[PDB]
RNA sequence: AAAGGUGAAAAGAACCCCGGGAGGGGAGUGAAAGAGAACCUGAAACCGUGGACUUACAAGCAGUCAUGGCACCUUAUGCGUGUUAUGGCGUGCCUAUUGAAGCAUGAGCCGGCGACUUAGACCUGACGUGCGAGCUUAAGUUGAAAAACGGAGGCGGAGC
RNA sequence: GUAGGGGAGCGUUCAGUCCGCGGAGAAGCCAUACCGGAAGGAGUGGUGGAGCCGACUGAAGUGCGGAUGCCGGCAUGAGU
């Protein structure tokens, strides 16, 4: 114990099977469509499914799905054919509002969004 | 050391009476205040006026403002002061600053 | 000297922001609504006693003569039975006596036809 | 009911409004309505016989309550505080 | 009727205030006292004039929704600071009967508890301050309490720059706040004290 | 127009992992990265992940009172906290009105800004203080980590 | 009990004074089944990383849901 200030430093705070593409020029909304089939699986399977469906999200998730995985494996030293996607999830980063004319003087802003695609992979194992 | 907040400087408390709070439109929560209507951000609707008796009224007088004397009543003199002498000075003293008059 | 609302209104909120809970959508997320929605509440609240008074003597008269006919009188008159003896004079607790002691209301039940015809 | 008990039982720490005798053993008797002591069904009167001792255990404030009150339109919104003082009281009693 | 400390002891001369010193009064008093100190300072552009902004904005009726004159009033951020402070002086006269009976049931105050005389304080030298403490010492002055030394003597009050102590004060241009404000009260000077009209 | 804030000090991240990059994970510096340069705190609306209790004969201002079920019990196992089922009861808020759930006005939601004040030796009254049949100063003067001086003048004092 | 009048108080900043508090940790934030007749207050824990409670008195740009209010952020319509 001791008392905060000993914990911060007698720890360092780390993330196991972590990675996170921040910024993907992408809207949540539309990423989380893929982010979701490859929710809670084979981590195989996610190279997988990935490599074939048609949504344009895929290659970011593909990418941060890769990235936690080198280090689940390296910086964790984990098994990786034990991998699974523990978790994965889109959050909103921030937003490109651009101007958009429109019919007859009005003016319109187009809200180009922004995800933070962050995925957790995990060892998984029955007992 | 113990525990005392002391008394004096801050021991000074008012009078009572000596000076009631302020008062800020909002009595509970209900208030909009002034009439309920027809009256509000503007100031003319006076309290005199010029048909309201004031006029109607007949009179042409005339003010002159002549003299205006200083009443020295007599037990002013009488009953007490011992002769402390009138003259035209001393009453001051005496009690009839009026000057001017 | 300027003097800002700081604090001083993010807490007045808090303050009924907590009072909502299984409130239903904005009506436990957002202040405004929330607080309206307390308004209707002070309503049912206060009126809910006065009334709940109400609610119950009608549980209890219910069962009351759901006994009392059970042995062939019936609440009104079984009621002015046990009143035509001042002796008898329970009327509180005179439906629990009906639901969880048979051996008893019955008693009470005779009791009354005893001091009826 | 309406103060100080009466019926049947075996003896419990129920509470009721205030009894004024403060302190505590305060030995307490309350006439009595009904009850069966032995099974023995008894009604008013005839009951009056049998009695109730029970001792006052403590004194307590009750569970704070908020008053409020309301009317739409007319304004009038009003917030109270409130919560009723009671007497714990030790059955015991024939 | 105070004892004197330095080169003498007279005392006993003095009335003072009946009954027995009255905050009231001597709230009365401070309170006007720190009104005049009170300087007038107002940064606020209240004036919706005052503020840079132009004068006519959109369009009375049929934009939706508005209906605004300059983008410089009460309710414009930026705009201009309504009912706002301006520059003035809360500064009035207390009657001069009260500016007298003040400190005088000051100086009482101070007598009924830890008042404090002296005449001369050949107990100095030079100004040193380091023998003003020494003096203090067995002056009682342990340095514990805040004093007030009223009193002119250009050399001596050049023995006072030590905290939570004293505090200096010439030719008994005392004032009931200073002595209300310090503990005891080293009147000194039998100047101010003893002998007026 | 808007626009502030790494750290005490750059010691501002050598080297390794995935990526074209962006980004990130380790390592290392640092008291701290539960300070990393889209760097003090970081509320709320608003989006999302996981968990708990629920929901696919139901008519609902959205709650409230009552009871049962389930879960949990650091101001808290003896009272409760959360959630929920069924029952009763129940016509948003404000404004403007004779009369508003009102198919009458206003308002998407949150945060912050946002409205009875200031001045005049002005009038009038309540309260309080000082003097009191008397009561006061204004301008200025000289001192000021202080306030005294200053009666020009004003108000009581006779009315018609 | 509506307009209105009268009474007692809660809170916010700033100022004077008293008692203090703080890097083994302030303010602010966040959670809570306690306290007070209300406005409101406290305890405990988490966050935070430097200033800060309580008390008496004084001054206030002092308390908000409404104004097709103002500035900013984010929603709905809709992945249309
Ligand atoms: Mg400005
Ligand atoms: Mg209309
Ligand atoms: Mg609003």
């Amino acid at each position: 114990f001791r008392n905060k200030k000993q914990r911060k430093q007698q720890v360092k705070l780390r993330k196991p099977g972590f990675a996170v593409a921040k910024y993907v020029r992408m809207s949540p909304r539309k990423v989380r469509l893929v982010v979701d089939v490859i929710r809670g699986k084979s981590v195989q399977d996610a190279e997988d499914l990935l490599r074939f469906i048609p949504r344009s999200a895929s290659e970011p998730v593909a990418k941060v799905l890769n990235s936690a995985k080198a280090n689940a494996l390296h910086n964790d030293e984990m098994l990786e054919d034990r991998l699974f996607v523990k978790e994965a999830y889109v959050d909103a980063g921030p937003t490109l509002k651009r101007l958009i004319p429109r019919a007859r003087g009005s003016a319109n802003i187009i809200k180009k969004r922004t995800s933070h695609i962050t995925i957790i992979v995990a060892e998984k194992g029955n007992k | 050391h113990d525990l005392k907040p002391t008394p004096g400087s801050r021991k000074d408390r008012k009078r009572v009476g000596r000076g009631p709070g302020g008062t800020d439109k909002t009595a509970g929560r209900g208030h909009k205040g002034q009439k309920s209507r027809s009256g509000a951000g503007k100031g003319a609707f006076f309290e005199g006026g010029r048909s309201r008796l004031i006029a109607r009224l007949p009179k042409r007088g005339f003010n002159n403002v002549g003299t205006t004397y200083e009443v020295v009543k007599l037990s002013q003199l009488q009953d007490l002061e011992d002769t402390t002498f009138d003259r035209d000075t001393l009453e001051a003293y005496r009690l009839v600053r009026r000057k001017n008059r | 000297p300027r003097a800002k609302t700081g604090i001083v209104r993010r807490r007045r909120h808090k303050k009924v922001l907590k009072r909502a809970k299984g409130f239903w959508g904005s009506r436990s997320k957002q202040y405004r609504n929330a607080f309206q929605t307390l308004l209707n509440a002070a309503t049912y609240e206060y009126r809910d006693r006065r009334n709940k008074k109400r609610d119950f003597r009608r549980l209890w008269i219910q069962r009351i003569n759901a006994g009392a006919r059970l042995h062939g009188m019936n609440y009104s008159t079984f009621i002015n039975g046990l009143k035509r003896a001042n002796i008898d004079l329970n009327r509180k607790v005179l439906a629990d006596i009906a639901a969880r002691e048979p051996e008893a209301f019955k008693a009470l039940v005779d009791a009354s036809r005893n001091a009826r015809q | 009911i309406q103060t100080g008990g009466k019926q049947y039982r075996v003896s419990e720490g129920d509470v009721i409004r205030v009894e004024s005798l403060q302190g505590e053993a305060g030995d307490k008797v309350e006439l009595k309505a009904l009850f069966v002591g032995g099974e023995q069904t008894v009604f008013g009167e005839d009951a009056g016989k049998y009695t109730v001792q029970a001792e006052v255990v403590e004194h307590g404030r009750g569970k704070k309550i908020y008053i409020r009150k309301y009317k739409s339109g007319v304004q009038y919104r009003r917030r109270t505080g409130h919560r009723q003082n009671f007497t714990a009281i030790k059955i015991l009693g024939i | 009727a105070q004892i004197n400390v330095i080169g003498q002891n007279g005392g006993r001369t003095i009335e003072l205030p009946l009954p027995e010193v009255n905050s009231g009064v001597l709230h009365e008093v401070v309170t006007w006292q720190l009104a005049s100190r009170r300087r007038g300072t107002a940064s606020t552009r209240t004036r919706a004039q005052v503020s840079k902004t132009g004068r006519k904005m959109y369009g009375q009726k049929g934009t939706g929704n508005a209906r605004h004159g300059d983008r410089s009033v009460p309710t414009f951020v930026g705009g201009g600071v309504a009912f706002g402070p301006k520059p003035r002086s809360y500064d009035y006269t207390l009657p001069r009967q009260v500016r007298q009976l003040g400190l005088a049931m000051a100086i009482a105050s101070r007598q009924e508890g830890g008042k404090l005389v002296a005449v001369d304080g050949f107990d100095i030298a030079d100004a040193k301050t380091k023998n003003f403490i020494s003096w203090a010492k067995q002056n009682g002055l342990d340095g514990t309490e805040k004093v007030l030394l009223v009193t002119d003597d250009e050399n001596t009050r050049r023995a006072a720059r030590n905290v939570s102590w004293v505090s200096v004060l010439p030719v008994a241009g005392v004032n009931v706040y200073d002595i209300l404000r310090h503990d005891r009260l080293v009147i000194d000077a039998a100047a101010l004290e003893i002998v007026e009209e």
